[PDB]
């Protein structure tokens, strides 16, 4: 199956500036690729139809060209009502295999994120269960490594995380890592970590806490 | 002091073209004053640009 | 557009041939199909573009005092007849630039029948706009296919014991 | 035994829109344009014999208005009348001005 | 207008059958052609069948294998599309659209599939899964001093194991909405979602200040609130 | 009009094959030359139908009151312009009708070229618009031809031993 | 112009063959081809030479005393029809006169075609508009292929055995 690849994965730009997007094939879609504006929670629209040609009640701000299999969407008059994740189709030919897609993002400054942590209350721990909550707030980008270690020891496979949308007025993200933990399991281990990576930070800050100081 | 044979109000213009979009109020050997100001007048293939 | 790809490298002329054998690779322009196809495309510029204004006295398009019936009768007359010379420029030139692909595409077809008059059992098409011919073409054997020389004779007993074999 | 010829066409990279029958928009290898959209901005005295008309009209001439005493018995091609002409005589009227003046 | 109104959707358990629909109003549906293309959570879009109006040219995709079936009715406008066989990652928004048909700005004479589909939908939600309807389980978090030049403290609550998806999570019934962050659903072990919010205050008020955590679920019609101290 | 007649019962294409073979028969739409052609089609309708009225004012057209002169001027023009644009619509939507014939004659040139291109030692032509295979063709075989991802040298060695013999 | 030369004493038709065999020679205007090309060339002479003329009252073109403005708007009124007549003129007879040439290249090429649906495995074309049979071909099997009851494959067995030997 032919699978379009797409370079880069995210772009970020600021207003005003020209925003390069490529997506390559295999064979000839000079005249049939068309071209996607995504929207979280919104209805898709036919940016641009067969590669060349504009679709009709979008403005000219957007354009793009190309023909063989290499192709650019060029976009010279970015607003910052138009940041959404475009997608490229293959209309040539069946079946019509979809591509990986384009974030694009508000070029902002990197800032130091603040280190949280949560110990478990006791409204949890009699439940049967438990979670230790590391949350991660104003971080730029998004690409942000975060692991996690129980008595010095590093443990994978059973931690989960949820990422925040990017915000109209701050432009910042919110990270909160999960860890999975049992009744059985609080009480065997003592010490729990949450290590933080950031490329705004010249040193890992990391928190800790003991299992009696709930 | 120029060579020109066709006058226009808005400067003049040479009449190597059949058609022009300056003025409608034209003297002498000038083109017809047409409202269509892009006329692209292929004089050649269209262009294939190659694959690799 | 079967034609894949044209060539950049060729800014000799309009059409050519890209020939590859033992003494290597090159572009040459035909001097035949590409002169035969300015005298069409040239023909088509000096009958429009030369020779075609009018001279003589006109009368006054603006008006700055508004006086009228007198005013309103030439206000349609001359709306009109630009109207009708920008519709015959939306006939002509787009039916200009419309013959124009016609034209590239029957001189193009000239040339695959100029070249297909000379190489039934000597070569076959590729399906790129290429010829696979199946004898042993030099230099010389180019120039004599671009020259309208080459003989269908002389190479036919060589490349037929290669074509279907 | 063995060879390629191919056939082909010349092929442009910056190359420009037509407008045909068939498309909207295609590019093409070399298109000329057949408006002219600009100009010189002065008006050219040959071969046409130019007058240039700045205190006077064409009816402020043939009238005997004061201000055009240097056009006494002088002939032209093509008649210039500036926007900042203007009268300093005894006023007139003249209906069918489109009349006379043509 | 053009619009295009999606039916059929709710809660099913994996092996199960429905039928969606594509209702259609303010052009001509036996003229233009109709396709299915749905929307993975976490993946891109992926499309599924493609009909035609003289209803002889069906074609499928390589996840399909015949497990699915589109039909169509001139009489009532609508598509007919038939879901047997499901799983677990079948769990998506499916969408219905309308191909362009030609290169043109408005195509008198529709063709096919190679220009796009410029006429979406609004979607409907399907969720495949076994797991019945479920309150959710409010567990506070317990804030501390961190930064100490700063002097800022961070809280929320964790709103875990809940069917189905979503949850609207304020601070004190709406009063509160300065700095506070949701957190997207994540699949648990056991099916259920599971996400957070959080909101950004100063240590000065955290003994002083009441920060009650609001839950309240829409099909279950649960509602536990617990206070954030 | 040397194709002898048409196919009735495609109504899902302009453009199409009929296959005939050991697996049985049925009619298949191209899905390349009758889109392509439609862009050809549908691109001489917008241009024309759309986007090509005039708003501005006009001038009294129909009078019952004769006055003289001034009404047997506009009338003039009047009778011109609507004769002009009737030679117009005589001269334009006449040639768009034998523009378009020579359009569904050049897709189906070009659909024989697409084949033709495919089929020079595998099939010949038959004399009404079919090709005679001279080789073992499956559905999967006709739909390589349709979508253009027919093989040459694969059925070569195949056909040539029926095609000559 | 690829016909090197026609043929001037064949005064009977506009096209036609002429043969050479044992029999002698002659030529022989081809009943077919001749009167489907004078169904498209008399269709575009009665749609612009006849039932094209206007009969209504016109109004005073040519003035000996000059009054004015009244005689000035008609004077531009009338010779912009007079040169959008001619611009018309210039723009259907020479577009006639090029499709005529289109039109007869177009005929020629369907002759050129019902000749080659006929001639694919029993004669090759010359390169100058002629036909090599490569069998026995008499009076009678030339007024076959001219009347378009000629048969493949009667004369397949006989022609391929000197074709490619």
């Amino acid at each position: 199956d032919i699978q379009m690849t797409q370079s880069p994965s995210s772009v970020s730009a600021s207003v005003g500036d020209r925003v390069t997007i490529t997506c390559r094939a295999s064979q000839g879609i000079s005249s049939y690729l068309a071209w996607y504006q995504l929207k979280p929670g919104r209805a898709p629209k036919l940016l641009i139809y067969g590669a060349t040609r504009l679709q009709s009640g979008v403005p000219s701000r957007f354009s793009g060209s190309g023909s063989g299999t290499d192709f650019t969407l060029t976009i010279s008059g970015l607003q910052p009502e138009d940041f959404a994740t475009y997608h490229c189709q293959q209309a040539d030919s069946f079946p019509l295999t979809f591509g990986q897609g384009t974030r694009l993002e508000i070029k902002r400054t990197v800032a130091a994120p603040s280190v949280f942590i949560f110990p478990p209350s006791d409204e949890q721990l009699k439940s049967g269960t438990a979670s230790v909550v590391c949350l991660l707030n104003n971080f730029y980008p998004r690409e942000a490594k975060v692991q996690w270690k129980v008595d010095n020891a590093l443990q994978s496979g059973n931690s989960q995380e949820s990422v925040t949308e990017q915000d109209s007025k701050d432009s910042t993200y919110s990270l909160s890592s999960t860890l999975t933990l049992s009744k059985a399991d609080y009480e065997k281990h003592k010490v729990y970590a949450c290590e933080v990576t950031h490329q705004g930070l010249s040193s890992p800050v990391t928190k800790s806490f003991n299992r009696g100081e709930c | 002091t120029c060579i020109s044979e066709c006058i226009t109000p808005n400067g003049s213009i040479p009449n190597d073209k059949p058609f022009q979009n300056v003025n409608k109020i034209t003297y002498g050997a000038c083109p017809k004053y047409v409202k269509q100001n892009t006329l692209k007048l292929a004089t050649g293939m269209r262009n294939v640009p190659e694959k690799q | 557009a079967f034609i894949e790809n044209g060539w950049e490298g060729m800014i000799d002329g309009w059409y050519g041939f890209r020939h590859q054998n033992s003494e290597g690779t090159g572009q040459a322009a035909d001097l035949k199909s590409t002169q035969a196809a300015i005298d069409q495309i040239n023909g088509k510029l000096n009958r429009v573009i030369e020779k075609t204004n009018e001279k003589f006295h006109q009368i006054e398009k603006e008006f700055s005092e508004v006086e009228g019936r007198i005013q309103d009768l030439e206000k349609y007359v001359e709306d009109t007849k630009i109207d009708l010379w920008s519709y015959n420029a939306e006939l002509l030139v787009a039916l200009e630039n419309q013959h124009t692909i016609d034209l590239t595409d029957s001189e193009m077809n000239k040339l695959f029948e100029k070249t297909r008059r000379q190489l039934r059992e000597n070569a076959e098409d590729m399906g790129n706009g290429c010829f696979k011919i199946y004898h042993k073409c030099d230099n010389a054997c180019i120039e004599s296919i671009r020259n309208g020389t080459y003989d269908h004779d002389v190479y036919r007993d060589e490349a037929l014991n290669n074509r279907f074999q | 035994p063995t060879a390629t010829l191919c056939l082909g066409h010349h092929a442009v990279p910056n190359g420009t829109l037509v407008k045909t029958i068939t498309d909207d928009q295609i590019e093409v290898t070399n298109a000329t344009e057949l408006v002219q959209s600009s100009s010189t901005g002065k008006i050219c005295n040959n071969p046409h014999r130019i007058l240039d008309g700045i205190d006077c009209t064409l009816i402020d001439a043939l009238l005997g208005d004061p201000h055009c005493d240097v056009f006494q018995n002088e002939t032209w091609d093509l008649f210039v009348e500036r926007s900042k002409a203007f009268s300093n005589c005894y006023p007139y009227d003249v209906p069918d001005y489109a009349s006379l003046r043509s | 207008e053009v619009q295009l109104v999606e039916s059929g959707g709710g809660l099913v358990q994996p092996g199960g059958s429905l039928r969606l629909s594509c209702a259609a109003s303010g052009f001509t549906f036996s003229t233009y052609n109709m396709n299915w293309v749905r929307q993975a959570p976490g993946k891109g879009l992926e499309w599924l069948s493609y009909i035609s109006t003289s209803s002889n040219t069906i074609y499928y995709a390589d996840s399909v294998k015949g497990r699915f079936t589109i039909s169509r009715d001139n009489a009532k406008n609508s598509l007919f599309l038939q879901m047997n066989s499901l799983r677990d990652e079948d769990t998506a928004v499916y969408y219905c659209a309308r191909d362009r048909g030609c290169s043109s700005t408005n195509c008198y004479v529709v063709g096919y599939y190679f220009y796009g589909m410029d006429v979406w939908g609004q979607g409907t939600t399907v969720t495949v899964s076994s797991a019945s309807t479920k309150g959710p389980s409010v567990f506070p978090l317990a804030p501390s001093s961190k930064s100490t030049s700063g002097g800022t403290a961070a809280l929320g609550c964790l709103v875990k194991d809940y069917f189905p998806e979503p949850v609207t999570v304020s601070w004190n019934s709406g009063a509160l909405t300065s700095g506070v962050h949701t957190f997207p659903a994540v699949l648990q072990s056991s099916g259920l979602y599971s996400l957070s919010s959080v909101v950004t205050v100063p240590s000065s008020s955290l003994g002083t200040q009441t920060y009650i955590c609001n839950v309240n679920h829409k099909p279950s019609n649960t509602k536990v609130d617990k206070k954030v101290e």
